RNA sequence: CGGUGAAAUGCGCAGAUACCGGGAGGAACGCCGAUGGCGAAGGCAGCCACCUGGUCCACCCGUGACGCUGAGGCGCGAAAGCGUGGGGAGCAAACCGGAUUAGAUACCCGGGUAGUCCACGCCCUAAACGAUGCGCGCUAGGUCUCUGGGUCUCCUGGGGGCCGAAGCUAACGCGUUAAGCGCGCCGCCUGGGGAGUACGGCCGCAAGGCUGAAACUCAAAGGAAUUGACGGGGGCCCGCACAAGCGGUGGA
């Protein structure tokens, strides 16, 4: 983006709950344009969630994002010697986006044999405060105030 | 034009190296002799003042240097 | 051992390192701290964070000697001179005054090649 | 603690750094301070008093051409450097040690002797530059500034700058602070390299200085300006160029 600021894509609302966040997540699950399979892996994972907790999966979902959303991170700057690892606060969107990505990426790590489950579980675990979804949030946030000695080379 | 010390004063003797109450006003928060910009003084005046303050400091009446108090 | 009501916090910041000693109202030092004492090695001592540390520990050791209030004297241009202050300011010591007393020669010793 | 891009050498539990008080010592004078002033130049800034040079303005009082220039001579002459004596804080050639680097044998860091400081005597060179000899007359103005005088809106002298008439210039530029228009007098130049070398002479305690070639060799050496290209120069802008992503190649 060198001339203009790039204008965020407006997503279509979800076909079951209406929350655009649902869809954003879905897309991140799918691969190779296989949107149907994705939705199925999402919505079936809701069923397991609606099953093993009783409450509403939409909200366990909308909760498991706050608990992976990193309040700030480290970016990179090079000054006059080499590259001091600089801290810097993370925007509205970049948080939401980092979250969905991380949820999926580490959901896919879990030992569970089937996809829908793997999503369901990570989407549950993290919704509480455990599981390598948060531990990769509690990681990027760790280095945020572990290199705060270099927090004056800001932009 | 923050405030010119030529105006806030009547007439005085620039060669008077004892008139602390006057001289005092041509120094900064530090002992530093104000710039002609803030003194409003003539070209000739400032050189005269300059010597008078030096004379008076040496006499013990005006300070060589101060210390800046964060006010 | 002693009990010191009010006192002085001297802050001497280099480009290389920031030292903070705390003294009695007669100026005799009680406890001090620096960036290296915090436990930093080289380049890292001269840092607005290292300095925020040096100050905090300085007042930590201090309020254990009963310290309550302090007048502050900073000598020097340098990083986190300002941080050292604010660190003191919001440390739990009431900050009576701040002054700068950085020694400016009235034109004396020829300085080293790199000035 | 210090120190650098990072770091070590160094210093520190014989208590350093940081802090307060006492003392000694040397060297340089912050602010005023200017894009300012003075000087023939080199150069000259804390303050005071003494001794002393140049210089500007007013008055238009005295002399009555007494003027200008100036081979040689004589004196001044930054810094480094020489001799004797004193001094030595900080700094710092050489030298010692740490790093860097392909190698440093330099640039960076920690030390450190001469020296830098005073007196006396030498040295006498410089990008000693305005790279512009001195003196005088003449040739629009504008503006800023230091400094005199007036019937001090403004007028009138002497400096210092910027911009410009005429003119000058190869151009850049100069332009009443001339590089313009003229007169006087001095110094100097006559292709590049060889070469500020050789020889000789003079000065010098020395280091060395002043004066100064040719043989030879080249066909250029040069000045300013133009277009371009390039810059580990600056400014603004663009490309999936980097970044932010998604998916791969490199492995089988
Ligand atoms: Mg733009
Ligand atoms: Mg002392
Ligand atoms: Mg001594
Ligand atoms: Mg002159
Ligand atoms: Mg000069
Ligand atoms: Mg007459
Ligand atoms: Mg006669
Ligand atoms: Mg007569
Ligand atoms: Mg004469
Ligand atoms: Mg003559
Ligand atoms: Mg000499
Ligand atoms: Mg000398
Ligand atoms: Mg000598
Ligand atoms: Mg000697
Ligand atoms: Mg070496
Ligand atoms: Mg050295
Ligand atoms: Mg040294
Ligand atoms: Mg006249
Ligand atoms: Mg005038
Ligand atoms: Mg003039
Ligand atoms: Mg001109
Ligand atoms: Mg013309
Ligand atoms: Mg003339
Ligand atoms: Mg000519
Ligand atoms: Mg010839
Ligand atoms: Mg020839
Ligand atoms: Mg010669
Ligand atoms: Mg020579
Ligand atoms: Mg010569
Ligand atoms: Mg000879
Ligand atoms: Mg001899
Ligand atoms: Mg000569
Ligand atoms: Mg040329
Ligand atoms: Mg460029
Ligand atoms: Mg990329
Ligand atoms: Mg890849
Ligand atoms: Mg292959």
């Amino acid at each position: 983006a060198r001339r203009r600021r790039a204008e965020v894509r407006q997503l279509q609302p979800d076909l079951v709950y209406g929350d655009v966040l649902v869809t954003a997540f879905i897309n991140k699950i799918m691969r190779d344009g296989k949107k149907n399979l994705a939705a199925r892996i999402f919505y079936d994972a809701c069923k397991i969630i609606q099953e093993k907790t009783g409450q509403e999966p939409l909200k366990v979902f909308k909760q498991a994002v706050e608990n992976v959303k990193p309040r700030m991170e480290v970016r990179s700057r090079r000054v006059g010697g080499a590259n001091y690892q600089v801290p810097m606060e993370v925007s509205p969107r970049r948080q939401q986006s980092l979250a969905l990505r991380w949820l999926v990426q580490a959901a896919n790590q879990r030992p569970e044999r089937r996809a829908a489950v793997r999503i369901a579980h990570e989407l549950m675990d993290a919704a509480e405060g455990k599981g390598g979804a948060v531990k990769k949030k509690e990681d990027v946030e760790r280095m945020a105030e572990a290199n705060r000695a270099y927090a004056h080379y800001r932009w | 034009r923050k405030a010119k010390v030529k105006a806030t004063l009547g007439e005085f003797d620039l060669r008077d190296y004892r008139n602390v109450e006057v001289l005092k006003r041509f120094l900064s928060e530090t002992g530093k002799i104000l710039p002609r910009r803030r003194t409003g003084l003539s070209a000739k005046e400032q050189r005269i003042l300059a010597k008078t303050i030096k004379r008076a400091r040496i006499l013990g009446l005006l300070p060589f240097t101060e210390k800046l108090v964060r006010k | 051992k002693r009990q010191v009501a009010s006192g002085r916090a001297y802050i001497h910041a280099s480009y290389n390192n920031t030292i903070v000693t705390i003294t009695d109202p007669d100026g005799n030092p009680i406890t001090w701290s620096s960036g290296g004492v915090i436990g930093y090695k080289g380049s890292r001592k001269g840092t607005p964070y290292a300095a925020q540390l040096a100050a905090l520990d300085a007042a930590k050791k201090a309020m254990a000697y009963g310290m309550q209030s302090v007048d502050v004297i900073v000598r020097g241009t340098g990083a986190g001179r300002e941080q050292a202050i604010r660190a003191l300011q919001a440390s739990g010591l009431q900050v009576k005054s701040i002054v700068d007393d950085t020694p400016v020669p009235h034109n004396g010793c020829r300085p080293k090649k790199k000035f």
